[PDB]
């Protein structure tokens, strides 16, 4: 399930 | 839900996949780079909480916003890239960023 981190990512991170 | 970089963004990223969501920003920068910022400038959050960090240089950023036609399913939002400091709320160990705060 996703963590807090994760969703970090998943929503404001684009490498 | 169309071509623009926000409108596919958004959806791929499964932000407007069940709602539209008002406002969201995305950070081109390496991830392990956006992490280090968990280590820069202490600063205090909107919410007054003091876990939150600043970084030293500006970063390339995508803010994406809702056009006042939005409307679900049909979400649309306006595409607007900057160069700014972001600033991130960071929790646990390894302390990393949970929440984007702002960017300035």
């Amino acid at each position: 399930k996703e963590t807090a981190a994760a969703k970090f990512e998943r929503q404001h991170v684009d490498s | 839900s169309s071509s623009n970089y926000c409108n596919q963004m958004m959806k791929s990223r499964n932000l407007t996949k069940d709602r539209c969501k008002p406002v969201n920003t995305f950070v081109h920068e390496s991830l392990a780079d956006v992490q280090a910022v968990c280590s820069q400038k202490n600063v205090a959050c909107k919410n007054g909480q003091t876990n939150c960090y600043q970084s030293y240089s500006t970063m390339s950023i995508t803010d994406c916003r809702e056009t006042g036609s939005s409307k679900y399913p049909n979400c649309a939002y306006k595409t607007t890239q900057a160069n700014k400091h972001i600033i991130v709320a960071c929790e646990g160990n390894p302390y990393v960023p949970v929440h984007f705060d702002a960017s300035v």
